[PDB]
């Protein structure tokens, strides 16, 4: 909802009704990267050119979005570094920062789990960032959290993936409405009949 | 020639900024060579976008653009006879043989990035239909080109 | 020509060269072939494109009756590498005149190509309906016929 | 049973041959007037929401006019090949004819027809038959011309404003015709076509030379920048008298001084003026 | 009407003839009122306009400036003015506009914010509007104008 319109970026001058604009601007990239992965993302904020304006002036906040565009992860936590010690500067900042970076590097992740199915967690040691034990750990916390769908491995060392297809995706969807309905009728006939 | 230029960043109409370049160099006729030494390199930059590198050649052997021979119409021509040629690390060679020529911005190398960044997965499509399944460095020996930009090209490609 | 029809009239370019090479040379009246091939450079594509002819004439065969094949064994039965027999093969596919699909990490290449759950099942229920029922109805009407003759 | 609604009429549904035989990049730079045509025709049938957004009624009707052979027949095919509408051809002159308010009558059969139908297009060709402003006609069967108008009118802006057809006009020099025609709100768009001008000589001469095998180092950069100024349909037929005179000294190529013969041949019209009246 | 047959209509005369008896005829009929419209008032017959017949005559002049300002509010009532905008110099632009095209500055000067892909205005889109809904013939060589002074 913050996402959806604040992408009307035409409004400038830093009035009362206004507050200011260039923090705006960050505001609204900042929020822009979890509404959508790319049901293109690439259209409304970098094919965007009014707002490709004002990160011209700020070169930390370009590099934070194009390191996730064009698949540079190393570079990618040193910017999402900065993002969340810059976010401690902030009044409406309670919501932020424990939820924001975590929702962020398993966004990363599911991205780059993408496109393989036979990773390795070496590669995750220099392509990525260093720490074979780190990648290793943080997984094990985010599949145990009921995200980021794969399986990581032991000895083998082998981050196999594991994704559902159509029919294994269609089916599931259709059991958990079926008993919701089912359990709504359940309901609704002991309501009637005495 | 900022007609041409405005036209040209729609990467839309390649046909009628090379008329707004055309008439911007046939006004800069010899009477301020600076600007007109430059403005060769925006229509033939718009003649390659356009897929006609032939004609490149047939402008500087015309005869107003034998006026103004040098480096930069040998990097155009040698650009344009390999993506002619379809020889991928040959655009980069000549990338590489003339650097400041065109690997500065003015503004022809982003263009040129969207060309050679079009061109690799042109001959990438071309390449997978005699096999279901092939180990990557058969397919870096067949384009011949390293295999780290290969992994990170294809996933580019599946995302 | 008889020997060029189908069915591989079982042949190998090896021996082709090697019983016909002496009709290419001279002999009783013999002309036409001196005339097409054994020129310097215009018999001698013709040569080169005899081989692409009898080559194209292997592969279509070897789609009618294997599921699947090696490819060593596709190199020695066409008489050239395998690295030939792989651009041979891949210009083939890209024209989409033959249609196969590889793998080249171990070798193994088919020709037989993914049916579908709808499709299976069509095909089972094509010999069930058409030629068990069907020729289950013929047996029973000779079976009458032979009640005809037989008695008395 | 009842039948479906107008299911004969008029029968004028161009449907897949025939349809265009062309597309809507064929066309060489009339790069303005493409994008006016988009506007009233082409665009609000698929982003209809825009103009709702906006809330603008978005125009109706268009009126092109220009001297012949500029690409006015031309542009309406393309127009009949990347719409999904339905789209009917007017020629401004088989619905005057034989008997008595037998014309209008055909006027309500076509304008029925696409109000029955869906967001539909409705080209009529040269109108400047009926279109010329009467005063008053002391003759019979001029006023038959007068009143095939007043059907006109009426069923473009009567009562009932019959939502979503399109109406495209196409005439010769349209300063004759009645201004009941020209007030917006019926015919809002009024495109001009020139003949070409520079630049735009270039680009017909780009789109008709590229597929051809001209092949040569010797341009028509001599034959942009002339003066004494030649219609879009003449640089066709440069190229076809050319294209003639490269076969007929059997060649598959232009070998540019059949290129002058194929320039002067189209261009010599004015030889006497007997010297006088200067 | 004009005269028999050779040039002449001679059948929706006829016509004419019954809505002229049947409104008028030997039998004053009651709660039936006829609206009729067009121009060209000075070629239409004078006996449908003798005053037994049509008793009310009204004309529709092209509208004052007043008037050309409250069109325009009644057209720009769905659309989305931006602010600081004068309605009544867009109105002073107009000397002799009928009304029907204050509609179709309300429609080009919102086809100007669509390709834009915008949905702002300004007074400055009603200045250029004007300007292209008026439009004059340009007489040429100054010798037409000039013979006749
Ligand atoms: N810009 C152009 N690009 C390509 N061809 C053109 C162009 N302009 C004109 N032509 C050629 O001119 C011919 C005439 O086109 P068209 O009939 O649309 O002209 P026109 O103005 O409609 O003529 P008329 O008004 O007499 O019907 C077409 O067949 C087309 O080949
Ligand atoms: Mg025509």
């Amino acid at each position: 909802q913050a996402a959806e319109l604040f992408l009307d970026t035409v409004s400038t001058f830093t009035s009362y009704e206004l507050m200011d604009y260039k923090t705006f601007v960050t505001y609204t990239v900042y929020v822009s990267m979890i509404a959508l992965e790319r049901p293109d993302l690439r259209e409304k904020v970098i094919k965007g050119a009014e707002i490709l304006e004002v990160l011209h002036s700020l070169p930390a906040v370009r590099q934070y979005l194009f390191s996730l565009y064009e698949c540079r992860y190393s570079v990618f936590f040193q910017s999402l570094a900065v993002v969340e010690q810059e976010m401690k500067k902030d009044w409406l900042f309670a919501p932020h920062y424990r939820y924001y970076v975590r929702e962020m590097r398993i966004h990363a992740y599911s991205q780059l789990l993408e496109s393989y199915r036979s990773l390795t967690l070496g590669y995750m040691a220099e392509a990525f960032g260093v720490g074979v034990e780190f990648i290793d750990q943080e997984l094990s916390r985010f599949i145990a959290a009921g995200r980021l769908h794969c399986k990581i491995d032991k000895v083998n060392e082998i981050v196999e993936t594991n994704r559902p297809d159509s029919k294994n995706w269609q089916y599931q969807e259709t059991i958990k409405k079926g008993d919701l309905l089912l359990n709504r009728v359940q309901k609704l006939s002991r309501v009637i009949n005495m | 020639m900022q007609s041409g230029i405005i036209h040209a960043a729609e990467e839309k109409d390649w046909k009628t900024a090379y008329s707004y370049f055309y008439e911007a160099f046939e006004g800069y006729d010899s009477i301020d060579s600076p600007k007109a030494i430059t403005s060769l390199k925006y229509m033939l930059l718009c003649k390659i976008m356009l897929n006609t590198p032939e004609d490149v050649q047939a402008l500087v052997s015309g005869k107003l653009a034998l006026r103004y021979a040098g480096r930069q119409t040998e990097a155009l021509k040698c650009v344009a006879q390999a993506s002619k040629n379809r020889s991928l690390a040959d655009f980069e060679k000549a990338l590489t043989d003339y650097r400041a020529e065109l690997r500065d911005d003015p503004i022809i190398s982003t263009h040129l990035a969207k060309l050679y960044d079009n061109l690799l997965e042109q001959n990438l499509i071309r390449v997978i239909e005699p096999f279901s399944r092939v180990q990557i460095e058969h397919i870096s020996s067949l384009i011949k080109l390293s295999k780290a930009d290969v992994e990170r090209k294809l996933s580019q490609m599946i995302l | 020509l008889l020997k060029l029809f189908t069915t591989m009239e079982l042949m190998r370019w090896s021996t082709l060269v090697e019983d016909y090479g002496m009709e290419l040379r001279k002999g009783s009246l013999e002309s036409p072939a001196t005339d097409v091939f054994g020129s310097t450079e215009e018999g001698e594509k013709r040569w080169k494109d005899l081989k692409n002819r009898v080559v194209e004439h292997n592969i279509r065969i070897m789609a009618k009756y294997y599921t699947r094949i090696t490819m060593k064994r596709m190199a020695q039965l066409l008489d050239l590498s395998v690295d030939e027999s792989e651009a041979f093969l891949s210009n083939l596919v890209v024209n989409k005149t033959i249609f196969a699909k590889v793998d080249r990490l171990a070798g193994i290449i088919n020709f037989q190509r993914p049916k579908d759950p709808n499709n299976l099942l069509n095909d089972w229920s094509q010999k069930l309906n058409s030629l068990m029922s069907l020729v289950n109805k013929t047996t029973h009407l000779i079976a009458k016929e032979e009640m005809i003759h037989n008695l008395q | 049973d009842v039948l479906p609604p107008e299911a004969d009429s008029s029968i004028m549904m161009l449907t897949s041959d025939q349809k265009p035989d062309v597309m809507y990049a064929d066309i060489g730079g009339m790069d303005i007037q493409k994008q006016e045509v988009r506007e009233a025709v082409e665009l609000p049938l698929t982003h209809f929401e825009l103009y709702k957004q906006i809330g603008i009624d978005p125009p109706r009707g268009v009126l092109m006019y220009g001297p012949p052979g500029c690409g006015k027949t031309m542009l309406a095919k393309a127009v009949a090949h990347h719409t999904t509408a339905a789209f009917i051809r007017v020629v401004g002159s088989e619905f005057v004819q034989k008997y008595l308010g037998e014309g209008p009558r055909m006027v309500r059969d076509v304008f029925r027809l696409a109000k029955e139908n869906a967001p539909a297009i409705i080209f009529i060709d040269e109108i400047d038959a009926i279109a010329t402003k009467r005063f008053d006609a002391q003759t019979g069967a001029d006023r038959e011309v007068q009143r095939i108008l007043l059907e006109l009118l009426n069923q473009m802006d009567g009562f009932d404003q019959n939502v979503n057809v399109k109406v495209i006009m196409a005439t010769n020099r349209a300063d004759t015709l009645d201004p009941a025609l020209l007030r917006p709100g019926r015919l809002d768009r009024k495109i001009e076509f020139p003949l070409p001008d520079r630049r735009q000589k270039r680009l017909i001469f780009s789109t008709i030379t590229s597929k051809m095998n001209l092949s040569e180092e010797v341009d028509l950069e001599d034959y942009v920048a002339r003066p004494d100024k030649i219609s879009g349909a003449d640089i066709n037929s440069i190229c076809q008298e050319s294209g003639m005179l490269a076969v007929r000294e059997n060649r598959y190529i232009v070998l540019a001084k059949d290129f002058e013969k194929a320039y002067k041949t189209v261009i010599k019209k004015d030889e006497q003026e007997h010297e006088f009246y200067k | 009407r004009l005269e028999g047959g050779s040039g002449g209509d001679s059948e929706v005369q006829r016509t004419m003839l019954e809505l002229l008896n049947q409104l008028d005829g030997f039998e004053a009929t009651k709660n039936i009122k006829v609206i009729m419209a067009t121009n060209r008032i000075d070629i239409l017959d004078s006996a449908l306009l003798r005053p037994g017949r049509i008793d009310r005559k009204i004309e529709f002049p092209p509208p004052n400036e007043e008037a050309r300002l409250d069109i325009l509010k009644i057209h720009s009532r769905k659309m989305n003015l931006t602010r600081g905008i004068n309605l009544r110099k867009i109105a002073e632009l107009m000397p002799g506009a009928s009304g029907a095209e204050v509609k179709g500055v309300c429609t080009e000067a919102g086809m100007y914010a669509l390709r834009e892909r915008r949905v702002h205005v300004t007074q400055e889109d009603f200045e250029m509007a004007v300007a292209k809904v008026m439009q004059k013939d340009s007489e040429k060589n100054m010798s037409i104008k000039k013979l006749w002074k």
